[PDB]
């Protein structure tokens, strides 16, 4: 199990920093490397670098002057730093484990990093016409940057949930919507709240619908 | 990709009289000849290394396989059979800063290169199965980069059967001497090492490393590689010193006996008298 | 190695055999690994070491590697096999990926879009803002156009529409947003999909 952590918004010509935490095993092993792989939205995979328990590193030649990876065996973590970033560095970053440093067996979930000069803005969650089966949801209005995680009733109501992709508006801000299809026999005898989480803005909203 | 696999232990044994080699390419017969150059002294305290790869361990504190000093020259010995020792690495820093010499043997040829190798901490040939029939060897775990190559040499391979080598680095020449001897048990007796190749490379050598080969392990034919098969490689290392030797040539021209003049008073008397 | 070339798209009918090719100099001298990535997820290895299937992978995945060509073969291709496939190699000191091949499965049935419309919420109207949400789900293929109507009169300003996105069940989802002032607030979202129009009216 691999989990990424780090800022999702980075200003241009600054430093991107990410950290991967490993659970269920120890980095202190000779059988594995620990690497980073990025994917621009709609494009292919690119290997950034790999690191070893002893600090031995391999870097992508196209980024070798800007990439630096570190390993912390005591805390089971490994970190990536990328300097002088531009919009070409906006992508999803996976931390992966590499059996013998030549393939990938376990990937991370992936964290999206956007390189822009724009400021972080939290969303303006609205209840989208509760129940007008009946469809109900909440509108996640102007926010930056992507993504916003929307859940329903903590993690219980996950049956008819559909979270639609965000729209990028002419204002440079994203809007999002989520919908749950529920049986109309439970119009009033059921609590339906949606949880909107925006990490860059540190926003957590529980909205009644 | 560089991986640490080898745990090396050492014991100490006796080089009785091994390491004698022909000092020049001149044929002599039925004569005693006195020479002065780099020899392995008789009854020397040589080091017996066991390099071990055990698969299925935990932790990383057990991996210790550092490069050995070269001193003035090396006597290398082995009694292996399953091609686990493939060659050697010679150089000072063993990285891209300086030049290094790599010798590799694979079942048909010997490849000798002088390049600015960025050697791995624990270099070894990676032998992996292709198409369930062939075995292919990779150098991706020996060095990460080989640049500015200045020398190259390809010939027939150098490598119960004792294999002995003498490496010296004098006057811009890397001189190698070799011998193969069928043994039963380091043996007694004599086996003069014969010249193998004189490489014209002006390189500075302070350290050397033995290069092994490891086969990948497959639990089942339908599974991928889970690492490398457990292996062991044992070798002997001694160091040359400037000595004077009284060598005996027989009727056919072979070196059948030798005397270390500096070993003890009796051998010094033999060298002074030019008789055995 | 050092350069992997892949076709950008491969289209196959259901039940047939799909072949994805990776090309490189002397690929036969090195292992090639195949990764499958479905939309919104992380890649999973389908083939390792040119012919080995990891646990959990269907038996219809097979691999070959010879000369300068590595092949990933899917026999009896199913809709669930519609993903992006990458070939990966390790060269001397770098990991090399292919450009990626998108696998399409033909013969998919026609699905008319499902349209849901929501009026501006009473809370949003209190903030001197209004937004009409048009939600379009489960239509194949992903080519939909959205036009708005305000009492049988087209409105062109304030419309933001998403490009269709493939979801888990291989269908497509799109959205459209109508920004309004509450003074300007019946409204209808007209969704056309290969000649058929779906209308939802709100007031
Ligand atoms: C060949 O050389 C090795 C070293 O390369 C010699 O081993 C050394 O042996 C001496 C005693 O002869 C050890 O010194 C003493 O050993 C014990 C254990 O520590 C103790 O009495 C003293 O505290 C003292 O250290 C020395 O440690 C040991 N060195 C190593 C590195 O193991 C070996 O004796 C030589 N063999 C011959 C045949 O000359
Ligand atoms: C044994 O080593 C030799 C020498 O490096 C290899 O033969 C070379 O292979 C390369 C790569 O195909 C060719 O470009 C050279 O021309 C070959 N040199 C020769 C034949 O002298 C050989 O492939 C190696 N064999 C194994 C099994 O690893
Ligand atoms: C060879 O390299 C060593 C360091 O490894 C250095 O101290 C020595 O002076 C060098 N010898 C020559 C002749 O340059
Ligand atoms: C080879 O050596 C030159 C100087 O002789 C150096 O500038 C260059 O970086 C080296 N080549 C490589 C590929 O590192
Ligand atoms: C030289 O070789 C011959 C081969 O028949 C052998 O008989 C003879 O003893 C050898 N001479 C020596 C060992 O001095």
């Amino acid at each position: 199990q691999l989990q990424e952590s780090g800022p999702g918004l980075v200003k241009p010509s600054e430093i991107l920093s990410l950290t991967c935490s490993v659970s269920g095993g120890s980095i202190n092993t000779n059988m594995y490397y620990w690497g980073w792989i990025r994917q621009p939205p709609g494009k292919g995979l690119e290997w950034i670098g790999s690191i070893y328990y002893s600090g031995t590193t391999y870097y992508n030649p196209s980024l070798k002057s800007r990439v630096t990876m570190s390993v912390d065996t005591s805390e089971n973590q490994f970190s990536l730093k990328l300097t002088s970033v531009t919009a070409a560095d906006t992508s999803v970053y996976f931390c992966a484990r590499l059996p013998l440093g030549e393939r990938i067996d376990y990937w991370g979930r992936g964290t999206l990093v956007t390189v822009s000069s724009a400021s972080t803005k939290g969303p303006s969650v609205f209840p989208l016409a509760p129940s007008s089966t009946a469809a109900l949801g909440c509108l996640v209005k102007d926010y930056f940057p992507e993504p916003v995680t929307v859940s329903w009733n903590s993690g219980a109501l996950t049956s008819g949930v559909h979270t639609f992709p965000a729209v990028l508006q002419s204002s440079g801000l994203y809007s999002l919507s989520s919908v749950v299809t529920v049986p109309s026999s439970s119009l009033g005898t059921q609590t339906y709240i949606c949880n909107v989480n925006h990490k860059p803005s540190n926003t957590k909203v529980d909205k009644r619908v | 990709q560089c991986v640490n696999l080898i745990t090396r232990t050492q014991s100490y044994t006796n080089s009785f009289t091994r390491g004698v080699y022909y000092p020049d390419k001149v044929f002599r017969s039925s004569v005693l000849h006195s020479t002065q150059d780099l020899f392995l002294p008789f009854f020397s305290n040589v080091t017996w290394f066991h390099a071990i790869h055990v698969s299925g361990t935990n932790g990383t504190k057990r991996f210790d396989n550092p490069a050995l000093p070269f001193n003035d020259g090396v006597y290398f010995a082995s009694t292996e059979k399953s091609n686990i020792i493939r060659g050697w690495i010679f150089g000072t820093t063993l990285d891209s800063k300086t030049q290094s010499l790599l010798i590799v043997n694979n079942a048909t040829n010997v490849v000798i290169k002088v390049c600015e190798f960025q050697f791995c901490n624990d270099p070894f040939l990676d032998v992996y199965q292709k198409n369930n029939k062939s075995w292919m060897e990779s150098e991706f775990r020996v060095y990460s980069s080989a640049n500015n190559c200045t020398f190259e040499y390809v010939s027939q391979p150098f490598l119960k059967n004792l294999r002995e080598f003498v490496f010296k680095n004098i006057d811009g020449y890397f001189k190698i001497y070799s011998k193969h001897t069928p043994i039963n048990l380091l043996p007694q007796g004599f086996s003069a090492l014969e010249p193998l190749v004189d490489l014209p490379i002006g390189i500075n050598i302070t350290r050397f490393q033995t290069l092994l080969a490891l086969h990948r392990s497959y639990l089942t034919p339908v599974d991928s590689s889970s690492g490398w098969t457990a292996g062991a490689a044992a070798y002997y290392v001694g160091y040359l010193q400037p000595r004077t030797f009284l060598l005996k040539y027989n009727e056919n021209g072979t070196i059948t006996d030798a005397v270390d003049c500096a070993l003890d008073p009796l051998s010094e008397t033999k060298c002074t008298l030019k008789s055995f | 190695s050092s350069d992997l070339t892949q076709p950008p798209s491969v289209s196959v009918s259901p039940g047939q055999t799909a072949s994805i090719t990776c090309s490189g100099n002397k690929l036969g001298d090195t292992y090639v690994f195949w990764y499958q990535q479905k939309p919104g997820q992380s890649p999973v290895a389908v083939i390792n070491e040119d012919n080995k299937r990891p646990s959990g992978i269907p038996e219809r995945f097979s691999g070959s590697n010879s000369g300068n060509t590595a092949t990933l073969t899917i026999s009896g291709t199913q809709t669930m096999d519609e993903a992006d496939y990458y070939c990966q190699v390790w060269d001397s000191s770098q990991m090399v990926f292919g450009g990626g091949t998108k696998l399409t499965v033909l013969g998919q049935p026609k699905a008319a879009p499902s349209v849901t419309l929501f009026p501006p919420s009473s809370e949003e109207l209190q903030a001197n803002k209004a937004t009409l949400v048009c939600l379009i789900s489960d239509f194949y293929p992903g080519a939909v156009t959205v036009a708005w109507k305000a009492d049988s009169s087209p409105v062109k300003a304030g419309v933001e529409t998403t490009t269709p996105s493939k979801q888990s069940n291989n269908k497509y989802a799109a959205s459209s947003y109508l920004s309004l002032t509450p003074e300007q607030w019946s409204y209808s979202c007209q969704v056309t999909h290969e000649g058929s129009t779906v209308e939802k009216t709100v007031a």
